[PDB]
């Protein structure tokens, strides 16, 4: 705390202060942070409020985020804004000029994403969304209606903040979190982007974080919601992921499904026959790897996929009743597995 | 189970963290925290957890359930006094690799790294021991060597680098004597982001190359009173920003040269003799500045004059012969070494064909014999790697005063071979005539002279086997230099170092030297072995040894090195096929003698390898025999032959269904043939069938 | 303030705060009275004590009486002016207003909180004027 | 101090920064920042922020010697505040819609004088040349509170630096309400040192005829107060130096004079208003302006065409300069002396 404290939070004001902080951004805060009078005196508020930050500097806190009235005051500016990013996306709905309304709510979800990064620096920020309406902050509602709406990474961004607010938020608060989850599965999409991937290998982690998200299950096949993303997961396209890039999207995903299994909790699942296929798409990386036979931080990397491929084949066993007959459609390709193993073998130390 | 188990260990950790808490707090202590405790014994206990808590992270790798343990780490780092903050900082980098950064973790997490440098300028040598300089490295991992992590990272962390930028050499810490591991992380980190000159969007820029300039200061360090390799390396990326940026401060630190110059000057001695060496020291660098880095406009900027430096090389020749026999000795190496970095300050052309005249005589300088303005005189006048570079100086002059005496001077090296002056002759018969290469002969010299080449020279062979052997015989540049940049912190060595091979030859023409590669012959590694080849007619019979040859790599001492793969497959781009067939029927055999899958599987590798290169039916006819191996049992097989057919068809950009009718036809027919010896000897009818069928 | 001299800030008692509030504001108020620069911020640290409201707490009904004297300086507070906020005031003086219902709870004679209570009739009043 | 005297500029920082920042201008500075050179200052800007936020600045520029009394925080990157400063010269040049940044111009004046407040070394960089203040010198009410912002830099300077600041303004006619507020020059005699010989003139009268104008509506008593703080500052200048100018100075003093005292009078109470304070400091200091007038001289024959009325009002102001608390001694034995 003291002075170490307030440097922190002096920080978190510095990322909203550097103008645009966000790439993409012209300015974040300053001209991009400034009824229209009614958002003026918010926008005098904020600065007020960022005066507030610079006047004061285990589980539950994770990383510790200063709480403030002025960090709620900053915050509840920043819901102004929110809130005019918030018009934006229903003037949007509208909108059949547009584009331009669309970047001035994409400047505000990038003022959002420094508001993320603000709700991680900020408890006060993370409990008021927190305490929602009475559940989702009505300010966080606005941004569960942007949620059900670039836009896109913005929403990505969006989620990367839920999920920022999730390590701070308590199980309780995923659960109010949770059916947004039930919406989002339905948001997800191949054609959206591995980054956005990424984002939902972090609401996967929010699932494992609330027990009732936990009663959500890959298990009941298509049936269930999360049998159809880990059937994604499985093909592995990864079309937007590049190179490495997009094995460490795969090294993402690789530990969410090493997670599930850690849970107590965790074809009757479409995702485990899928997750055989998953093993094969992983195991052709690997070949290509053992044709290589760590220096490069990604090959190291692939060492670490290796192992992370053993506690996988365990998984596997486990995830089908039919192994052998999973392994069978996946067999030429499990041949190959077992050939990288040995490569593996030697890589081990 | 495991994760329940995990869950208890977790709360046991969370204990262990809340003792650390209260520690934190320095107030009220806890009275109970258990057993007997002790709170240096507590820590103890917890240096032991962290161990395999490193091991325990990756298992974990627990998204959202993770980074708050890092966030804890940092401020455990804080609680944890040098090395013992070091392990939880090493198991907190390693969760890095993984993790990249935390973003919960922060600005905390820059504070921690700021920690760290505020430690470094005041850190006791115990302390430094009890530091790690892995965990340096990871603090060079922080910032990536290109761009990765340090391209990604937070521009609000570039300002906490920014702040380190304030610290030690701007503050001037750097100048002042640092333990040498922490040093060399030093300059690494101001190539980390400086060197990189990555983003910088977060980084001042116009007004950073102001702070640049502080740094230039900070660059001196002690100067005229390692990482000042490497900053000279970073001095050198200073000198690359004032190429193309000049092009639409460096003069000064010209004139701080000039001043290390004044103190030779004012007397031999005056000038740190290494000191002298270090500012002579990326004078070639310097030389690859400018002008050379202009080569890679009017040419009416100069670089620092040659004429100049020769003075002060004369002074540097003059102040060998001041130096005691105490004196000097690796010192003077070392002002050997600055003379070799004259003639790579030369390059291509020396400013004076006397100082060339001079340089030859300077080569002999401590040693001489075999192949001089000087004569006896230089005599009258008064190391394996001093020989070596003895024989890069005569190297680097090429024919021109003593062009017989250089090729004295090879049999000089003959003359000796001991260690690297034995390996310091095998590079410089391969350098020893750049005209010798331009005409076509055998090579003969040292290759010639020792049919076993030493182990270590044989390897330097293998180099000069890439000179020679591809290389054609016509020389364009003659300079192996290129455009290096910095080879890590490598001792530069050779001088120089940085489309078809190298500006007819018979395998008989290659004779000994393709001879002595051989699959009896040790290798391990093959190393350039592949040499030429491996990197601008008629062979025939000759063609066929060097086939044989190719057999020897087949069987590949190493699987890795056939290496041969690929290698050979460019080869067979730029007759052979009745040879090759017989070739994979013999490694057939061989391999059926053997008995051995792995060196099965090198020969199937080598065979989907020889198949991708192909652009004909018959070594899709040789895929198909690895088909037959796909039908035969025990493994690999099919399942292998699955794969290979893949990789066949991305060599084959094939069409699929489309492709498979080129691709069978007569083939097919063969492919047909070999269900009907299956016909022939079913030894099960319809089962048989099936079993066929399903290979089908 | 509320004890950084102890019993010598005893000594000084009302007086000492009673030139403090002479001294910013007093009476005049406006704009060039108080800086932007220290704002309501500054009042603020001050105020946070005032949200508590411990007339009780503190040492001297006297020195209290300063304090009610702060209530009035929040009322002076209460006005346009650079470096304040009216929402924010909302935001911050409520708490005080919960301190005022506090003392109204509890005391003998309003006394120095009569003057606050006079102060708590302010605003209350500006509400009826608006609202 | 370090970070906690940093967060005191920053808020000086954001004082511009609040919406409608400070004095209710629509820019924010930064949003005013908001040709590719300016741009460049607005990133520049930022990181002046950046560098407020490390309060590295603070607990800066730590020797007090010579300039500005306790020494002024580093406000290190107070120069990049500076560029974006240039920058603002920029704006506007054509005239040095139509002088749209004027009022951005002064408010970043007015941020430059926090500024000044915040680096000792930034004054310092100004008055090398800073250029962009010499470009100022060189060029309404905004330009009087930009003159202020000149004489908080001065106080700031340390002393013959600041003569020569001094020197560098181009012309005292250049120099020569709001314009009352910048009278209310004082900051040069408060630098006392060198420019005493500026301070003597060639026939200052014309300022006395000023104040003896009452010219500005408002006419504050407050107002009035510092212009005679300034005919203070003049007297104390003139006893570091060492007419019938004087004298005009005295006739501008006298009519006050007679409204002072006799109004207090009028009251007949202590002085409780604040104007009614200063008016009593005021009066304490006609007590003392008397003494040194009688130091002055010859002097005396001046004040005797006029001294008929100023004696009507004095024989008032002495019994209600006995009384007042702001009246002091040695002003009294002057007030004697004319008894």
């Amino acid at each position: 705390w003291r002075q170490r404290s307030n440097t922190q939070g002096s920080i978190l004001i510095n990322l909203l202060l550097k103008q645009p902080l966000i790439p993409g951004s012209s300015l974040s805060l300053c001209h991009l942070l400034s009824s229209l009078s009614a958002l003026r005196e918010a926008q005098n508020l904020a600065f007020t409020g960022l005066n507030l930050v610079a006047r004061n500097e285990g589980g539950r806190r994770a990383f510790p985020l200063c709480q403030l009235p002025g960090a709620v005051h900053f915050l509840p500016l920043v819901q102004f804004f929110i809130g005019l990013h918030c018009q934006a996306l229903q003037d949007l709905a509208a909108a059949k000029p547009e584009d331009s309304v669309c970047i001035l709510e994409g400047f505000s979800v990038t003022a959002l994403s420094i508001l993320q990064h603000l709700v991680c620096h900020s408890g006060a920020v993370v409990s008021l969304l927190l305490s929602g309406v009475g559940g989702q902050h009505p300010l966080l509602k606005m941004l569960l209606h942007l949620l059900a709406f670039l836009q896109a990474s913005v929403l990505t961004q969006c989620l990367k903040v839920l999920v920022k607010l999730a390590e701070n938020t308590s199980c309780d608060f995923l659960p109010r979190f949770q059916c947004v989850f039930q919406v989002l599965p339905k948001c997800l999409s191949p054609e959206t982007p591995l980054p956005s991937v990424l984002l939902a290998v972090e609401l996967l982690s929010l699932l494992a974080d609330h027990d009732q998200l936990a009663p959500q299950l890959c298990s009941h096949s298509e049936g269930c919601l999360l049998l159809l993303l880990y059937m994604y997961i499985t093909s592995r396209p990864d079309r937007v992921a590049l190179e490495t890039q997009w094995l460490q999207l795969e090294q993402e995903v690789v530990w969410l499904l090493a997670k599930l299994g850690v849970q107590s909790p965790l074809s009757n699942c479409q995702c485990n026959v899928e997750v055989v296929r998953a093993l094969t798409v992983m195991l052709h990386r690997q070949w290509l790897t053992v044709r290589r036979a760590p220096r490069t931080d990604q090959q190291r990397r692939t060492v670490r996929c290796l192992r992370d491929t053993v506690l996988l084949l365990h998984g596997l066993s486990q995830k089908d009743k039919l192994f052998m007959m999973h392994c069978v459609e996946v067999l030429h390709q499990f041949d190959q597995v077992m050939p990288g193993v040995s490569m593996l073998i030697r890589g081990l130390p | 189970i495991f994760g329940v188990l995990t869950k208890e260990l977790l709360q046991l950790f969370e204990d262990l963290v809340y003792l650390h808490r209260r520690n934190v707090m320095g107030h009220a202590v806890e009275w109970p925290v258990v057993q007997l405790m002790s709170m240096q014994n507590l820590e103890f206990i917890e240096v032991t957890l962290l161990m395999v808590l490193t091991r325990i992270i990756a298992i974990v790798f627990f998204r959202r359930q993770e980074l708050l343990l890092w966030q804890i780490g940092c401020v455990l780092l804080e609680y944890g006094s040098p090395k013992i903050k070091s392990l939880a900082i090493s198991f907190l980098t390693e969760l890095f690799q993984l993790g990249g950064l935390p973003a919960q973790p922060a600005s905390t997490f820059f504070s921690s790294f700021l920690e760290l440098l505020k430690h470094l300028v005041e850190m006791d040598t115990d302390q430094l021991k009890l530091y790690e300089e892995p965990l340096s490295k990871l603090i060079k991992t922080l910032f990536p060597f290109e761009a990765e992590a340090y391209r990604n990272i937070e521009p609000v962390y570039l300002n906490m680098l920014l702040e380190k930028l304030c610290v030690m050499f701007e503050d001037g810490v750097l100048m002042r004597l640092k333990s040498d591991l922490l040093k060399a992380a030093l300059c690494h980190l101001l190539q980390y982001f400086l060197k990189f000159v990555p983003a910088g969007y977060e980084s001042a820029l116009q007004v950073r190359k102001v702070y640049v300039r502080n740094i230039c200061k900070a660059l001196l360090d002690v100067l005229g009173i390692y990482l000042l390799g490497p900053l000279y390396a970073a001095l050198k990326m200073e000198s690359m920003e004032i190429i193309e940026e000049i092009q639409c401060l460096w003069s000064a630190l010209k004139q701080k040269a000039e001043s290390l110059q004044i103190s030779l000057e004012y007397s031999g001695l005056k000038n740190p003799v290494i000191e002298m060496l270090e500012g002579i020291a990326v004078v070639l660098q310097l030389t690859a500045l400018c002008t050379v880095h202009c080569s890679h406009p009017s040419v009416v900027i100069t670089w620092m004059s040659l004429d100049f430096y020769t003075k002060v090389l004369k002074s540097c020749r003059s102040l060998l012969e001041s130096v005691q026999k105490l004196d000097l000795e690796a010192t003077i190496d070392k002002v050997v070494k600055i003379y070799d970095a004259l003639i790579y300050m030369q390059v291509n052309s020396s400013f004076e064909d006397h100082i060339l005249e001079d340089l030859c005589g300077m080569l002999s300088l401590p040693w001489i014999y075999s192949h001089t303005t000087f004569a006896a005189n230089l005599l009258t006048l008064s190391s394996p790697q001093a020989q070596s570079r003895c024989v890069f100086l005569l190297t680097l002059f090429p024919r021109r005063i003593f062009l017989e005496w250089r090729t004295a001077v090879y049999n000089w090296a003959l003359q000796s071979s001991h260690e690297v002056i034995r390996a310091s002759c095998v590079s410089g018969f391969f350098i020893l005539l750049q005209q010798q290469n331009s005409c076509n002969r055998v090579p003969k010299i040292l290759i010639d002279k020792v049919k076993d080449d030493s182990d270590i020279v044989k390897k330097e062979f293998a180099s000069i086997l890439g000179q020679l052997v591809c290389t054609l015989h016509g020389m364009f540049y003659l300079t192996s230099s290129l455009t290096e940049p910095f080879s890590e912190h490598g001792h530069v060595d050779l001088f120089c170092r940085n489309s078809q091979h190298e500006c007819q030859l018979k395998a008989s023409v290659c004779k000994p030297f393709l001879f002595l590669l051989k699959k009896k012959i040790p290798s391990p590694v093959k190393l350039a072995f592949i040499d030429n080849l491996h990197h601008h007619r008629e062979d025939e019979t000759d063609v066929k040894a060097v086939l044989g040859t190719l057999l020897n790599l087949m069987e590949d001492p190493d699987k890795d090195v056939r290496a041969f793969s690929g290698n050979i497959k460019h080869i067979l781009e730029s007759f052979i096929k009745e040879l090759f067939v017989l070739r994979m029927k013999e490694a057939y055999t061989h391999a059926q003698i053997s008995r051995n899958n792995e060196l099965k599987d090198t020969l199937i590798l080598t065979t989907g390898d020889i198949g991708r290169a192909a652009k004909g039916d018959l070594v899709p006819f040789a895929l198909l025999h690895l088909l037959h191996c796909l039908l035969s049992k025990s493994a690999s097989v099919s399942g292998a032959a699955y794969t290979e057919i893949r990789a066949l068809v991305a060599a084959k950009s094939v069409k699929l269904q489309s492709f498979f009718s080129q691709y069978k036809k007569p083939i097919c027919q063969f492919l047909v043939e070999s269900l009907h010896s299956s016909q022939m000897t079913a030894l099960d009818v319809a089962h048989q069938r099936e079993m066929a069928l399903n290979t089908l | 303030l509320v004890e950084m001299d102890t019993d010598q800030l005893k000594l000084y008692e009302e007086p000492l705060s009673k030139l403090i509030k002479t001294l910013f504001p007093f009476e005049a108020e406006a704009y060039r009275n108080i800086e932007p620069v220290y704002l309501n911020m500054l009042l603020e640290k001050l105020c946070v004590m005032f949200e508590d409201g411990v007339l009780m707490r503190l040492k001297s009904d006297l020195l209290k009486a300063a304090l009610c004297h702060l209530l009035q300086y929040f009322l002076k507070f209460v006005p346009a002016g650079y470096e304040s906020a009216l929402q924010v005031r909302k935001v911050y003086v409520r708490n005080i207003c919960k301190a005022l219902l506090d003392v109204l709870g509890i005391e003998v004679d309003a006394e120095y909180l009569l003057g606050p209570l006079y102060a708590a009739l302010k605003m209350e009043s500006m509400e009826i004027i608006e609202e």
